[PDB]
RNA sequence: GUGAACCGGAGAAGUCAUUUAAUAAGGCCACUGUUAAAAAGUAUUCCCCACGCAUGUGGGG
């Protein structure tokens, strides 16, 4: 609710959310430390971040120097998922 | 138990016999004029841009009696209902009460044993700049297309003729030198008739109730 | 764990497509093809957001291109160590033992990355002298809890076991 | 005045995903977008690349008038946006995230309409067809229960009588009210009769947790119905100082929502 | 025992001969009695596709009369109605609201010591042209790769006889002025006998 | 403010030289994804506010 169901870079209807700072949770955590995304774009900062060795300092969507490589990784998703796949799947 | 009934009538998806006609674009309202009532706007046209439409259907026979548990006289009913019905309904709302330009131009009714569809008489799109004679060319088309498959695809076992249904308009005289044509009908419940006769011999006037 | 145990009933719940996509992608990463990454997910997911203790993401993927080419039916009682013991008790002491034996012992010395194609190797010689069975969970768990000294300790005196029976 | 077009894919391959295609399932998220194509000033120099948290106080609340409908091009098929505002959009600013939404880059173009008293305009129109009943609350409960009392008044869909056309109903409808916004019809030919549908989240104050500073706000979604009739024809102009205003505005209720632009091709 | 009995038929999996486009038909299911009261996203999703398919068969004139045992009439008749069948009949896959009943406007029929196929013709899309139709461009082009197969991969101790079936000559097998098949046909049943009494002498009298 | 107090085991050093893991293997035989649908001839459109209240008009999400 603190982003207006808004996904964060491209502004679509926000289905998840992304931690940043990691060293709050277990049921401790602030809204601070979240950030509202959708599907693909969190599918990219997962994919991102799969093994870069980020322990507490996770990617931050809203920082201006990650928006290239998200903007890339989500093109790759378009350009090549089958929701066939996902959808036999559950 | 088995609750499926299977089905006595398939549909095909009706396409169209050309392209597809796009409509008028507004965004070009800001920038130029068509003029003052002149073409590319009040042309007028009758009332619309119309679309050839190529429509087929297939009912059998014995599914659809077995399917009643006898009454055959019932089933007769049914066929030529729907034929009426499907000669003369929109398929959307706005009901006609009488136009006449509900009627189709062109009905092809066969008595085959197996089923053929002539839908690829228009693999080649029919193009034209006049929409009067765009219907004629499209009959045309099919008459050439059924003249073919009929005398290409012909067996001696079973050699069957068919009806035809036009407003004396579209050359239905002069097609195939009339050898698919048999009867030349110019009036549905005539036509309706002639069906009903060719299948068991009864006629649309005759039954109408259970 | 439960995790680990609804991972693995997963993964061998898994056809032959399936097997063929994630056996297509050995020696790559999660985030290169979209089908592997597509398959994982929704493999995986559910489990991490139902199990705080399931898997990590890395060990879990390496698990299931391992569970790919090495396909073996989960049993419990035949880890690792055990095995290559069992194997390891049957041929000369001289050339061909010290070298199964540093082929074994190299483990110790990779982190979770670097580790798909030692562990390839070792499952081909187990799967050289027809072996059909394995302990996935346990070999999930023990690399899951990797760098601690108590988990290699139990490693090493397992083999130990196995090797002077 | 400005018009705007957008251009989005309809077809393609269906076993992808198609986020410009699913973008127009919701008429909220169609009018949220078209809001934040309307930057208010500082937002652009905080936010030149629009990565901070979306918050509508941060944008103009200015009116505009916007119609969805579908055409062919060539062959393929394709969704036309145009849209009708008062002040220039930045459609650069707002989809620059979401360069993939639009099968073909934005147009705009300047608008100045005036027709003095003679001019039989082409016009095509999608209206709302709403009305607010005397008696519209039966309340006909389900169930078991089928007539309780209760009563207020509402907006429900237009209806016509058994015995009559719906188009004729609906160029009656909009020919009682005609002389008042400037225009004479002579021809009202209905096209579509269908529905629009929606959804729109809402705040919701459930309990307090440790000093949690104004309740735990939840989101809650509910829906938006409204029943829409799109037809064209042909139509006069009288006092063009009504019709320039009538122009500016739309016409009918639910104008945000994609309803009540009029567009007019001069003959 | 040995079950296994080997083969005498082959056909590969139909391919279309253009680009494919698949489409999603928007189905909804209105209900009869008014007052639903459900105003949400009801739309449903199914599928469907049009084209112009290449089909290839095979049938081994040995190994099928060595499986049926030295019956020459049997297998002649069995060849006979296997081109009758495979003339006439479509799969009957959600028929009953596509209705799709489309006879093949071209049969090439071959005899051959080795069996080629002829479906790298289509490697190329064929892309349609204003003058003529998607079937008379795969029909030219068919008849291309059938003329260059011809004239190249050719031996002088095996002699390749073909056919050409067409409605009513309505497509000829279209390479400029040249013509490749040895006989062309305007019937079904005339081409059936026409390879019946190919074969060594049978009719479509006798053996049925 | 204690057999304690006060208290350096320190300086120094190439493990260098030599080495194909080589010769071989068809993953083969079998399999409909079938049965179903109006995005439209309705009888309540999910919420707020101006007016006098003859199945009322205007404005905003
Ligand atoms: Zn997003």
């Amino acid at each position: 609710v603190m982003d207006h169901a808004a996904c964060m870079v491209c502004k679509a209807p926000a289905t998840t959310v992304q931690h940043v700072n990691y060293r709050r949770a277990g049921g401790k955590e602030i809204p601070e430390d979240l950030r509202a995304l959708c599907r693909l774009c969190h599918d990219a900062c997962t994919m991102l971040e799969y093994g870069s060795g980020m322990t507490t300092n996770r990617i931050d969507p809203c920082d201006p120097i990650w928006r290239e490589r998200i903007l890339a990784k989500r093109k790759e998703i378009v350009e090549f998922r089958s929701r066939g796949q996902r959808f036999r799947k559950m | 138990s088995n609750t499926t009934v299977e089905a006595a009538l398939q549909v095909a998806h009706a396409i169209s016999t050309h392209i597809a006609r796009p409509e008028i674009d507004y965004f070009v309202a800001a920038d130029d004029v068509p003029g003052e009532d002149a073409g590319a706007g009040h042309i007028g046209e009758s009332m619309f841009a119309s679309a050839c439409f190529y429509k087929y259907f297939s009912i059998d026979w014995e599914q659809l009696v077995k399917n009643l548990k006898g009454d055959t006289n019932l089933a007769a009913h049914t066929v030529g209902a729907f034929l009426l019905a499907a000669a003369k309904t929109n398929p959307s709302g706005k009901q006609n009460s009488f136009a006449a330009h509900n009627y189709p131009d062109g009905i092809l009714v066969e008595f085959k044993n197996s089923p053929i569809s002539y839908a690829n008489a228009f693999v080649r799109p029919v193009s034209v700049v006049k929409e009067s004679d765009l219907v004629e060319q499209s009959i045309g088309q099919l008459s050439n297309y059924v003249n073919d498959i009929r005398l290409g695809y012909y067996d001696e076992q079973s050699p069957v003729i068919g009806f035809w249904f036009s407003p004396n308009n579209r050359y239905p005289l002069g097609y195939k030198h009339s050898k698919l044509a048999s009867r030349n009908i110019g009036n549905l419940n005539e036509l309706v008739g002639a069906v009903l006769d060719y299948i068991g011999g009864f006629k649309w006037e005759e039954v109408q109730k259970s | 764990n439960r995790g680990t145990v609804d991972f693995i009933a997963s993964l061998e719940n898994l056809k032959e497509g399936d097997l063929g996509i994630l056996r297509k992608l050995r020696g790559a990463r999660l985030d290169e093809k979209l089908p592997g990454f597509d398959l994982f997910s929704a493999l995986w997911w559910p489990l991490r957001q139902k199990n705080q203790r399931a898997p990590k993401r890395e060990v879990a993927w390496l698990i299931a291109k391992l569970f790919a080419e090495f396909r073996f039916e989960q049993r419990e009682g035949a880890t690792l160590p055990i095995l290559m013991g069992g194997i390891c008790r049957k041929l000369e002491p001289k050339k061909e033992l010290p070298r199964v034996l540093a082929r074994f012992d190299q483990l110790a010395s990779l982190d979770i990355m670097q580790m798909e194609e030692p562990l390839s190797v070792i499952m081909g010689i187990l799967r050289k002298h027809q072996q059909v069975c394995l302990d996935w969970v346990g070999l999930t768990d023990v690399l899951s809890f990797w760098e601690q000294e108590p988990v290699k300790r139990e490693w090493s005196d397992s083999f130990i076991k196995a090797y002077k029976i | 005045i400005y018009l705007s077009r957008l251009l989005i894919d309809t077809g393609g391959n269906p076993d992808r995903p198609r986020p410009g295609r699913k973008w127009l399932d919701n008429i909220y998220n169609v009018h949220r977008r078209l809001s934040m194509a309307f930057p208010s000033g500082l937002r652009r120099e905080q936010d030149p690349h629009f990565l901070k948290p979306f918050s509508p106080n941060d944008f103009q609340k200015t009116p505009f008038l916007f119609r969805v409908d579908n055409n062919i091009d060539g062959n393929d098929k394709r969704a036309i946006i145009i849209v009708q505002s008062v002040l220039e959009p930045d459609w650069d600013y707002c989809f620059q995230n979401a360069l993939d939404f639009l099968a073909a880059p934005p147009e705009t173009k300047e608008y100045n309409p005036e027709f003095k008293a003679g001019q039989l305009l082409r016009f095509r129109l999608r209206v709302n067809a709403s009305v607010r009943r005397h008696i519209p609350e039966m309340v006909q409960q389900d169930g078991q229960t089928i007539e309780t009392g209760k009563i207020l008044h509402k907006r429900v869909s237009l209806t016509w009588d058994a015995s009559s056309t719906p188009d004729q109903a609906l160029a009656d409808w909009l020919a009682a009210k005609s002389p008042k916004l400037g225009f004479t019809l002579q021809r009202c030919e209905l096209l579509q009769l269908g529905w629009v549908y929606g959804s729109k989240p809402e705040p919701k104050n459930v309990k307090v947790k440790e000093q949690g500073q104004g309740y735990w706000r939840e989101h809650k979604y509910n829906p938006l119905r409204f029943r829409a009739a799109l037809l064209e024809g042909v139509l006069e102009v009288d006092d063009p100082k009504l019709f320039l205003k009538t122009l500016s505005s739309g016409i009918g209720k639910a104008k945000s929502f994609g309803f009540g632009l009029l567009s007019v091709l001069p003959i």
